[PDB]
């Protein structure tokens, strides 16, 4: 154990896409979203 | 400029309630129309209906 090393350093490599490719391997683990009845405020 | 020959085209009189007009006219032999009073309906209004789950009231903007 020691505290003289700083541990974050993996936000050095992020690109331009890296949050929404992390929501699209999201994706697969929601559970199913409810509904409101219509498609739209609109419908 | 406009010219006019009638001398009562200026003339409009003040009442507190229609029986006092209608009195009024009658006593001066005026025949005369009534319109009964208009007043707006009382309205249900919901601040928080520009917000709905499900409903169409929903506003786009604000």
């Amino acid at each position: 154990f020691d505290n003289s090393t700083y541990r974050n350093l993996q936000h050095h490599e992020y690109s331009t896409y890296t949050f929404l490719d992390l929501n699209v391997e999201l994706s697969k683990f929601r559970m199913p979203q409810p509904s409101s009845g219509r498609q739209s405020p609109r419908h | 400029w406009s010219s006019t020959a009638d001398p009562l085209s200026n003339l409009v009189l003040t009442f507190s309630t229609k029986e006092d007009a209608v009195a009024f006219a009658e006593k001066n032999g005026w025949s005369f129309d009534v319109e009964e009073r208009k007043v707006p309906k009382p309205k249900s209004k919901s601040y928080g209906a520009n917000f709905s789950w499900n409903k169409r009231t929903r506003v786009s903007t604000k």
